[PDB]
């Protein structure tokens, strides 16, 4: 039967066959905490926030990538998993350097917002305050990569979605950092098409378009308006957030689309720029 | 470089705090007015130490 | 050979250290002023993208976030080389003189009125805010009341009264309706009273104590400031 | 700088049009050229057709391979479980601070190299400090200094 | 001593460049047995009820473990030799590809044939520069005989066994990072589903089995069922190899036959400690293991008996140690090993082990506190029960284990300011 | 760079006061650093009260003197009259486009460095191509290469 019903946290939920338990859950309406799953790209299993457990089976299972199979009880929020999802986002916090006071993304850090939900009012893990570089050569886009939760959520949609495949990992184990070509710096990149759509996918401020610091939250939005950009044929559409009568950050919609919201230059930097000119 | 407020009025607060204190001496027993009186000098331009030190 | 120490300096922002060093026959060969505190705003920033400044600078304090917010502003703005437009001055202007009333208050009468009213020889456990409640229930209300105004035009202007961010590389981000103007003006003629009865008692206080206030550490030095044609101007 | 761009020009050759293969297409341009320039790593990137982040992904998340110029005589030295219960960390410690030079890099003019490696064999003649010729089966703390100034 | 060796039975003795001595120990007529007497299903149910628990560090019945990778839809199956270790101080593969290079050879033939894979791969590491001659001479040498090819031995059969020299890393050493070092790409574990049987090496099925273990699939049709069950318990079956080394008298491959007392393995069979001082620890996975000591002695050493002790029987790095070395050093040492030998990619093996080398650092040299043990612990749980492949699911084992039998000892190193290896304080 | 300023100050000790002796006091720091670095220069400069400029107007004056660290063989052809006749030229500019080096330079790497120098004395086996060792007697054309290797 493609149409399967599980139980996740007593609701029961409806799905189809090969969907994983969060497609399941994200179709019904529960909540997971998930911070390296994008709608779209291939669930990247890296934060392991998104465990849930099942019933019987002592174990936890990442949420975004164990499939759900024909009716099987999960829980996602209980004593335990609250433990080892504010343990994770501690390590995070305790291994980069996150300084909200002035990140441009405080109000729209995934980081951030699962940090107050499991109400972390800590760190618990010794400040590891090692020197992670700030890449803000390019005029654009800054890379601060203190604040760099290494989701590859920006790898993936430079390498599945855009192509033009400009970020990788540079090395291991804790020495691991997203880089340019050959280990250099976004401005001096011959292959970046200068997207932004690793702005759109990265969760915890380190991609940030510079132009529109501070003002392109979606939380201190005024509205929110879907249209179509109008400077090329594709007609990319968008979701422009308006900010007292300026577009302030135009995030393209369409991650189901074959497209999957990478706008251009044009579309994530001209647009929000011309409602200011 | 950031030249913040206090920083100008250091000097006039090191002086100040020597004028009041050339005035209220007592050899021995200290007391806390003149103290009050020290610390009213700096208390009269109410520095922003925090800026200062940036 | 021996030194008095009033470490630490109390009603004052920040840290502070005043020694005096004395003589053998008990008398001040001199005094100094320290400040035992530094974080290094100087060798932070080296790295980050300009626009990040309006953000770090008003962390240097927060009796004054928004004159730290604004001299940022000014330097990024003319790092962009904007014009920049009248209302933008006028909106800065206005959170700039909400900073100069609320910051004059807390100087006024949390820190400074305790001397200015119960004396330099008033017992410790009075001089305070707390104690000002106590003894004067006015006063702290209206200090309490004009701080409250200027940090409401802060926060109206910039989302929050202390670390406020309302004006951008460039601008400004966020003007004033009519009904939060007609509420800031509907309270200035009461904020004004406590203002000019705060002059009138100082200038009580100053009349009061004839010639010793007047030579109270007065040294003659050189007074900078900031000038329109020929007025004070604060922005 | 055109000694660097037909050698590995010519390596990727048998491997155009084949899946895979970054692994040994670079093994051999380390044995070869004993380092991985810039150089080499963005021709591959142009040969294969490859993004250069890829490459030097690659590059630089396995441990024998190295970006810099290597020295021109590794000083090996057996960070195994074995070694190290016997305690070779003293003696990695001691050629750390006897070539004054950093965990895992060159010294200043190309002369030797540390590269801490996993068992090289002799786990019985342990700690086994080899220093790019043959195995050393003892290695006490006072041993070190007759070797290293021997290969130099 | 006696050890009733079966797996490397040859080794030294065979040459290991002359393919003609090992034929003449009765080497590839177990080939021959199966391509042409033996139909597949045949050698299939017979490695099934031969209960060869994988030698791969996990333990698993790897006649299901081909089950599962014959039903897989598709015509490109693969069958591929983890020959790399994972302790690095175990030699066990690099030995066994040094003595009899032909036994590996002969078993994933046998493998492919069971499963139907026409490409194999063998990943042996680069570091070993005599291994990988040795295994290149025996692939020629059998290339010769008919034995790698077309029709090998006339029965409508395709195999060509390929040699990846391992770019040295411990991240691929589980299946998807092994995988993904061979499309050459970076060794990055993905998450399962995809299955490597299913959907491995370049979309299509995939075989990994241990080295060790497919050396003894040689042994289960020249022989027979009850031959590999005639070794010792019934829970595990078959026969490892041990990488005995460490502190004691004399290292080397010592290959006991099943469940033996810990006592008649390292006691008597090694010999004594060096210079006599009894033992207080010893390390029997490796560093994806745990430790036993002084307490696990009458116990069979089988993989049921000790997964529940703790420690997973993986790839046979068992070292000795006695009162002169320190349990928080060792711990910090396979931690920091740990470290240096992962990927990135998942949040707790890449941020959880660096705090908890912190940690063991900063207790090491007395500097911790209680809530320091207190989440040392915590954190080990957590990294076990959340990391991604199975590396960091069993990286804290030299951390858990040492707290189950060394508690007191990591009291000892906080509270009072000692430590039996003085070292610094 | 602390290893460079108290062996310069040290055999600066026994000239302090002495009219004369910087030639001696250079050749003396050339036998044992290899090379006269601007920091030893300013060392003998500050001891001695002598100008700077004198300083490095005698270094760089008189050939046998080195400011750049020499290499570890050194490969002194003889341009000598006797040599020169017999066409030692040849020889030098064969070493010269085979080491790709420039006239009186060292290599890449400090491997080694082609110093031309007056009569080594063999101006009988002419032409001779000391590489740092030994005399050479013959050295034809051919013969070039079968050295440099070996003494690398
Ligand atoms: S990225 Fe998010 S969590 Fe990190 S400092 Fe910025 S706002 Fe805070
Ligand atoms: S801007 Fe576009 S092309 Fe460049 S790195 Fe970002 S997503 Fe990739
Ligand atoms: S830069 Fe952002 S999107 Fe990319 S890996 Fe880091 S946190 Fe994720
Ligand atoms: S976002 Fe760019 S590509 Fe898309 S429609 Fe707009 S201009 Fe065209
Ligand atoms: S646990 Fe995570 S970081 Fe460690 S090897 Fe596996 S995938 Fe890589
Ligand atoms: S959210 Fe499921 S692992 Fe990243
Ligand atoms: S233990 Fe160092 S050689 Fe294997
Ligand atoms: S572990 Fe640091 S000395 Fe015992
Ligand atoms: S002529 Fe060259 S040696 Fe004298
Ligand atoms: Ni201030």
């Amino acid at each position: 039967m493609k149409e399967i019903t599980l139980t996740i946290d007593g609701k029961v939920c409806k799905g189809v066959q090969g969907d994983t338990i969060l497609d399941v859950a994200n179709k019904n309406d529960v909540y997971i905490p998930t911070l390296c799953y994008q709608k779209g790209l291939t669930p990247i299993g890296a934060c392991r926030m998104c465990v849930v457990q099942l019933e019987g089976n002592p174990k936890m299972l990442p949420s975004c990538t164990t499939p759900a199979q024909d009716g099987m009880v999960v829980v996602t929020k209980n004593e335990k998993l609250k433990d080892y999802r504010r343990q994770i986002l501690e390590l995070l916090f305790a291994g980069r350097n996150h300084f909200c006071m002035y990140c441009s993304q405080s109000g729209d850090c995934e980081l951030q917002r699962l940090a107050i939900e499991h109400e972390m009012d800590s760190v618990r893990f010794p400040y590891l305050y090692e020197d992670f570089e700030v890449d803000a050569t390019d005029p654009n886009l800054m890379m601060d990569h203190n604040r760099c939760v290494l989701c590859q959520r920006c790898i993936r949609t430079c390498s599945e979605i855009v192509g033009a495949h400009t970020l990788d990992l540079e090395r291991r184990g804790w020495q691991a950092k997203v880089i340019a070509d050959l280990g250099k710096r976004l401005r001096e990149s011959d292959t970046c098409v200068n997207c932004g759509a690793c702005a759109q996918s990265c969760p915890t401020g380190t991609i940030t378009i510079r132009e529109f610091a501070y003002r392109g939250r979606r939380s201190e939005c005024d509205a929110v308006v879907e249209s179509v950009c109008p400077l090329c044929a594709v007609g990319c559409k968008i979701k422009t957030y308006v900010r007292t009568g300026s577009i302030v950050r135009v995030e393209g919609t369409g991650v189901e689309e074959p497209d999957g919201g990478q706008l251009c230059h044009m579309g994530r930097w001209w647009l929000p720029e011309s409602t200011e000119r | 470089n950031l030249i913040v407020a206090t920083g100008h009025n250091n000097f006039a607060m090191n002086k100040g705090v020597e004028m009041v204190a050339k005035k209220y001496i007592t050899g021995t027993n200290v007391p806390e007015g003149v103290f009050n009186r020290l610390e009213h000098v700096i208390r009269a331009y109410d520095p922003c130490l925090s800026c200062s030190t940036h | 050979v021996f030194k008095l120490e009033i470490n630490p300096v109390t009603r004052i922002e920040g840290h502070g250290k005043i020694t005096v060093m004395l003589d053998e026959s008990g008398h001040v060969r001199e005094t100094r002023f320290h400040v035992t505190q530094y974080r290094g705003f100087e060798v932070f920033t080296h790295g980050r993208d300009f626009r990040e400044m309006p953000v770090i600078t008003p962390r240097i304090c927060g009796i004054c976030p928004v004159s730290h917010h604004l001299a940022s502003a000014k330097a990024c703005d003319e790092i962009l080389g904007v014009t920049i437009t009248p209302a933008a001055h006028k909106l800065r202007e206005l959170m700039h003189m909400g900073q100069i009333v609320q910051s004059h208050a807390l100087s006024f009468f949390h820190l400074s009125s305790p001397d200015i009213l119960w004396g330099f020889d008033a017992p410790v456990k009075i001089r305070n805010v707390a104690g000002l409640v106590d003894r004067y229930p006015e006063l702290a209300k209206k200090g309490i009341m004009l701080r409250k105004f200027g940090q409401e035009i802060i926060k109206t202007l910039g989302g929050k009264k202390i670390h406020p961010w309302h004006s951008i590389p460039g601008g400004v981000n966020r003007s004033l309706t009519p009904q939060e103007r007609d509420a800031i003006a509907a309270q200035l003629p009461e904020m004004k009273s406590i203002a000019m009865e705060a002059i009138k008692l100082i200038k009580d206080y100053l009349q009061e104590g004839g010639e010793e206030l007047k030579e109270f550490a007065t040294l003659d030095t050189a007074y900078m400031g900031l000038v329109r044609d020929g007025y004070l101007e604060l922005y | 700088t055109v000694d660097v761009v037909e050698k590995v020009k010519e390596i990727v050759a048998p491997w155009k049009g084949k899946q895979g293969g970054l692994i040994p297409i670079l093994q051999e341009v380390q044995r070869e050229l004993g380092y991985l320039p810039e150089e080499a790593l963005l021709t591959i990137s142009r040969e294969l057709k490859m993004p250069k982040a890829e490459v030097y992904g690659v590059a630089t998340f396995y441990a024998q391979f190295h970006l810099k110029p290597r020295g021109r005589h590794v000083i090996r030295v057996c960070r195994g479980t074995a070694c190290h219960v016997r305690g070779s960390l003293q003696i990695l410690e001691k050629v750390k601070q006897m070539l004054g030079i950093e965990e895992n890099e060159t010294t200043d003019d190309l002369r030797f190299t540390l590269e801490p490696v996993a068992c090289l064999g002799a786990c019985g003649l342990a700690p086994v400090m080899m220093v790019d010729e043959d195995t050393h089966g003892r290695m006490t703390p006072d041993k070190i200094q007759a070797i290293l100034d021997k290969y130099q | 001593s006696k050890q009733h060796r079966i797996v490397l039975s040859n080794c030294g003795y065979i040459d290991p460049e002359k393919i003609e001595e090992y034929i003449a120990r009765d080497g590839y007529m177990a080939l021959g047995k199966a391509l042409l007497e033996m139909t597949p299903e045949e050698v299939l149910e017979e490695v099934k009820k031969s209960g060869l628990r994988g030698r791969g560090g996990a333990g698993f019945p790897t006649g299901l473990k081909w089950e599962f990778a014959k039903k897989a839809s598709g015509d490109k199956k693969y069958v591929i030799c983890n020959a790399d270790e994972g302790d690095p101080g175990a030699f066990m593969d690099r030995s066994t590809l040094e003595g009899d290079p032909h036994s590996v050879i002969e078993g994933m033939t046998i493998g492919a044939y069971v499963i139907g894979a026409d490409e194999g791969y063998i990943y042996c590491r680069a570091e070993y520069p005599l291994a990988i001659k040795r295994l290149k001479i025996a692939i020629a040498q059998a290339e010769e005989m008919g034995l790698l090819g077309d029709h090998i031995m006339g029965t409508n059969f395709s195999f060509h066994l390929h040699l990846k020299e391992g770019a040295g890393a411990f991240v691929c050493g589980e299946e998807t990072a092994l995988m993904a070092s061979i499309e050459g790409r970076r060794g990055m574990p993905r998450p399962r589903p995809p299955f490597p049987a299913q959907h491995g090496l370049w979309g299509k099925p995939t075989n990994i089995n241990n080295v060790e273990t497919w050396a003894n699939v040689p042994r289960i049709i020249l022989n027979g069922a009850d031959w590999f069950a005639s070794m010792g318990t019934e829970k595990s079956k078959g026969t490892k190899i041990f990488a005995l080394t460490g502190k004691i008298t004399n290292t080397g491959l010592i290959e006991v036959p099943m469940g033996i007392t810990i006592r008649e393995i390292i006691y008597e069979l090694g010999g004594g400690i060096l210079n006599g001082k009894e033992f207080k620890a010893v390390q029997i996975g490796g560093p994806s293991g745990g430790c036993l000591t002084k307490e696990h002695l009458d116990l069979p050493i089988d993989y049921e008996s000790l997964t529940a002790a703790g420690a997973i029987m993986g790839s046979g790095g068992l070292v000795v140690m006695d009162e002169d070395t320190c349990m928080v050093d060792v711990a910090k040492f396979f931690l920091e090993f740990t470290q240096r030998e992962s990927c990135g990619k998942c949040v707790p093996c890449r941020e959880g082990t660096k705090q908890m080398l912190l940690m063991l650092q900063k207790i090491c040299n007395g500097e911790g506190t209680m809530d320091d043990l207190s989440k040392l612990e915590e954190l080990a749980h957590m990294v076990k029960e959340t990391s991604l492949c199975g590396l960091g699911q069993t990286a804290p084992n030299p951390v858990i284990t040492t707290i189950r039998y060394f508690r007191d000892e990591y009291v000892a190193h906080i509270k009072d300011k000692r430590c039996p290896a003085k070292i610094c304080p």
